[PDB]
DNA sequence: TATATTTTTTTTAAATTTAT
DNA sequence: TTTTTTTATAAATAAATTTAAAAAAAATATA
DNA sequence: TTATAAAAAAA
């Protein structure tokens, strides 16, 4: 959760963003932050109010949404892996307390909104407060196991494990809407992987190497800039926005030289700093070993998956059967390789 | 400073007709050795390694190495203005924001001095090793266009099988299985209807059909298609222009 | 079943004629010919086909088999064949694949094509062989001119028969149209012009979308044998030269 | 009114020249010949068609008949006429039907064709003969390629007149197009030679969609007469072979 | 047979409710 | 004179289904 | 996790 970094890339270096279409990633192994997907499907999938459930009162919008999105990405040749967030770090707790205060005040407007009688505000502040549990991620990993599509459990941060997965070459690119994966160290970052059309949502492919080439920076330089735009792991300056962070990073290289040149009368310096441990955690988080995990996209199971998806969820079994048939049809097809792994780049060529 | 007078302008017209729909924006690498192009597809499957050497040009001179960025849809739309017998002169100057195309018909009087605004394009050049391809199939170009179109009528993949007796173009689709077989036609003397196959290892590879249909728009350049390929090596579709250079088309295999 | 055509452009023009009229057809392969009876997608126009066995080069038929073929798919596969291609229709008794073998006239390229056959066997409606009052044996491109140039102005032609000439009368909303031909039994030109065998007058209102579907068989035959009577569907013969014939039927409005 | 015409391709190319510009117009048919002075559906360009009665073969005309035809509809009627058919127009006093009769060259097909006309407002603009300072006599194919190939660059052409030759310039997103034409003073074939008569040099800007609609008339003649002067409509004249002319008009941009 | 040139198929991006 | 927190706001979807709509390959016509 | 228009504040 980085404040305005997408606007900074869209203003400074438009060549770093390659707005592609959903079928263009037809051979790429893709690591997905699964928590963004579960939060996307537990908010948008609604029918005028309550979350789309079964008759047992079990929340099951995220399973049907990930079922549709994941089979629509096997249809376009994406081989995904969903990386799940585990225990949050100690520096996450300040923004977690801020988000808990936001959900508490959203609970307060939900308390005064049920007595108001307005049904739009009730479903709106039900969309404002969603908390994922162990049971949602457990049935999410169960559906991924029954679809034959692998899941990875991060020890600290799923964006950090995604950026460690891309850096080890196990997957081509990280898939989150966040700019955290650029900070944690993924060279290629994908965005907006939904099931939509060409005009509606393009795929914002963020290349970190193009960002570091255009800004003239490297990995520890971009982390300090990403702190100065207000990351969740620390607190930025009140007087320094995006463009002033660009000018001060291009003036002072490390963040300690920014500490070595400030005035407290003009620029309000936040006391009790967290930037050293935030820099040491964005550079060096604790993650899983990506070389020790083999990624296999196996054949989807059929009868246990249809009894799991309809015996306790009361779902349209023909749509589930057609989705497993499309996953099994598109899984066994011949994938098309690229020319990036056959011929190597000897140098770029600009315009003159 | 870059003056490239080309008498047979139909060659450059057919090059841009071939290149208008595969790649949409290419960077022409102009050197003193000749006009070159090395640009990939937007989906990173196909590569257009185009060269046009300085010997076939009627009047070619360039002071330094130049790399203009050209919208190829725009260059095809401005090169459709020239006829099939126009002498086409490429003119670019110092700090070239525009490229001037001069179409002078020999028997007629039209001095068609067009200009084209260039593009701010930054693409990459890739080093191609001079590999010894195992199965090299020299065979007629309109036959290759017929094979690629009539197997794209069935499906989306052609499984090219090569052997000593001939090359087999098999395409599995929803209608059925179309196995186009060819024979080695070096025993029967023909002037251009010759399937000359130089095979070292029997290769059996699968290629796409949208990119092969994009490749077979280069068929009015020459009557020879040099299908150079090997096992897990990308296919080379070379259109050897008799005047200068060769239009080489690269294609990654399907797995 | 193995039918080898020296002139495979005949079967190419047959499937270019029947690619848009009927979609799925039942090729009733006889021991002495290739037969087909099917109706269109709206079940109003009847198509009859007969490809005789002596027009083929090599023909064998060990069993009377009725293949069910989507003609759009086999038309797309016959679009792969050239206009000079030797076409062999290999089949299998147990396997439902029609191995279309297109061979080049020179011995350098052979192109084998299986296709997937479904099962569509329905009750064919056998026409009774009856005498026809007005048999117009007229050239094919002239009839293509009639069908397209009267479908430009209307949706119905009201064909009138007479001894001196046949009149194709269209009275659509854009205007009136009366194209009247002239009787000539190979008198002036080198091939056979409009020959009318008229006994009783014919005054029937017809359709033009189905006649536009009918006139796509005009590269097969040089002549069209329009035979019709009062309140019967007309017979549009496309007599293929020493290979067989192709019929079309359309009820009056 | 009756106007037999042994070469129907001229009237066919007239109606393929005017069906894109004008939807509905009044054919001012008089005793001196067929006249059509009408303004298009977008109300920008004026078309002056004059077909003289001396060019027709059997022309008779009683009064001044002004019938309002539909150009797309009777263009679809002239689709039925071939390249070589003899077109015989026919009309009456009390009737509002433009009876069209097409005759074969070998006299075997008679294609009667009536119309359902409707009345329209008779608007006669009547641009007088302003003295054009720069008159250019271009071939049909050269002007067709110039308009059709500068139309891909921009929607506006810049025509420049000089003693050495005419300059066709066009700008836009597609760079800058700029075409010279050297004035060949009767040294080549006279159907190919470009002759310019210049009094003062003329530099004007015209649209290119309307010029594409004008240069659709290029099958009619081998010579196009472009007449230019300052702040007047541009004459794009198509001199039909001894059968009057066809003049277009376009205000400058 | 290029060279366009309209017709007409073929996607395909809109805009609805359902996906309980 | 732009920039920057700083607000209290808004929001995270994809298929079942037509349906009007815009291209994109078919099939003439023509020079 | 976003994305906004809006607005006082400030370099």
């Amino acid at each position: 959760g980085i404040q305005g970094l997408a606007k900074l890339i869209a203003d400074v270096a438009p060549s770093a963003i390659r707005e592609n279409d959903i079928k263009s990633y037809f051979g790429r192994k893709v690591a997905i932050d699964a928590s963004m997907s579960i939060y996307q499907f537990l908010i948008a999938v609604r029918q005028g109010g309550d979350v789309l459930q079964n008759e047992e009162g079990e929340t099951t919008s995220h399973l049907m949404g990930m079922f549709y999105r994941t089979i629509r990405m096997m249809e376009n040749g994406i081989k995904p892996v969903y990386v799940f967030d585990g225990k949050p770090p100690q520096l996450k707790s300040g923004e977690l307390a801020k988000r808990s205060e936001r959900r508490a005040e959203a609970e307060k407007q939900l308390q005064q909104a049920q007595a108001a009688g307005a049904e739009q505000e009730v479903e709106k502040f039900t969309k404002r407060l969603v908390k994922v549990t162990k049971q949602h991620n457990d049935e999410c990993k169960h559906l991924l196991s029954l679809m034959g599509i692998p899941y990875l459990d991060a020890p600290s941060e799923a964006e950090a494990s995604c950026a460690a997965l891309v850096k080890a070459g196990k997957v081509y690119a990280a898939a989150t809407e966040d700019m955290d994966c650029l900070t944690f160290g993924s060279p290629v970052l994908m965005r907006h992987l939904t099931a939509s059309e060409a005009k509606k949502l393009p795929i914002q492919e963020f290349h970190l190497s193009r960002i570091l080439q255009e800004l003239g920076l490297n990995q520890e330089q971009f982390v300090d800039l990403c702190i100065l735009l207000g990351s969740d792991y620390c607190e930025s300056i009140r007087g320094i926005g995006p463009k002033r962070a660009v000018d001060l990073i291009q003036k002072h290289k490390s963040i300690e030289e920014i500490v070595r040149r400030l005035d407290p009368n003009k620029y309000p310096v936040p006391e009790n700093w967290l930037h050293k441990e935030a820099h040491q955690l964005f550079l060096e988080p604790e993650v899983l070993d990506p070389e020790s995990v083999e990624l296999k996209w196996s054949e989807p199971n059929e009868e246990e998956l249809i009894k799991f998806m309809c015996g306790e969820k009361q779902f349209s079994e023909e749509r589930i059967r057609s989705g497993v048939k499309r996953l099994s049809k598109s899984r066994q097809g011949s994938t098309q390789g690229r020319l990036d792994d056959f011929f190597k780049v000897t140098g770029s060529l600009s315009s003159a | 400073m870059f003056e490239a007078r080309l008498v047979q302008g139909s060659i450059l017209k057919k090059v841009l007709e071939a290149l208008k729909d595969l790649i949409n924006e290419a960077c022409w690498d102009i050197s003193s050795s000749g006009v070159n192009l090395q640009s990939m597809d937007s989906s990173h499957v196909s590569l257009v390694q185009l060269t046009l050497r300085s010997e076939g040009f009627d009047t070619y001179r360039c002071d330094r190495n130049l790399a203009m960025g050209v919208n190829l849809t725009s260059m095809s739309k401005i090169l459709k203005c020239a006829g099939n017998e126009d002498i086409i002169t490429l003119r670019a100057e110092d700090n070239a924001d525009t490229l001037a195309l001069v179409f002078e018909a020999p028997n007629q009087e039209k001095v068609s001095d067009y200009e084209m605004k260039l593009m701010d394009l930054d693409v990459e050049q890739l080093g191609i090793p001079e590999q010894e391809y195992s199965c090299v199939v020299k065979m007629p170009s309109g036959e290759f266009a017929r094979i690629c179109r009539d197997l794209s009528h069935i499906g989306d993949a052609v499984v090219i099988s090569c052997a000593k007796d001939g090359v087999k173009f098999s395409a599995s689709g929803e209608l059925g299985n179309g196995n186009i077989k060819l024979s080695q036609t070096s025993n029967v003397d023909k002037e251009e209807e010759a399937v000359t196959i130089e095979m070292n290892e029997p290769v059996q590879l699968t290629f796409a059909l949208r990119y092969l249909n994009f490749f077979t728009k280069a068929t009015p350049l020459s009557s020879t298609v040099t299908l150079s390929m090997s096992a897990d090596v990308p296919l080379v579709v070379e259109y050897k222009i008799a005047d200068m250079g060769h239009l080489k088309y690269y294609l990654a295999p399907k797995i």
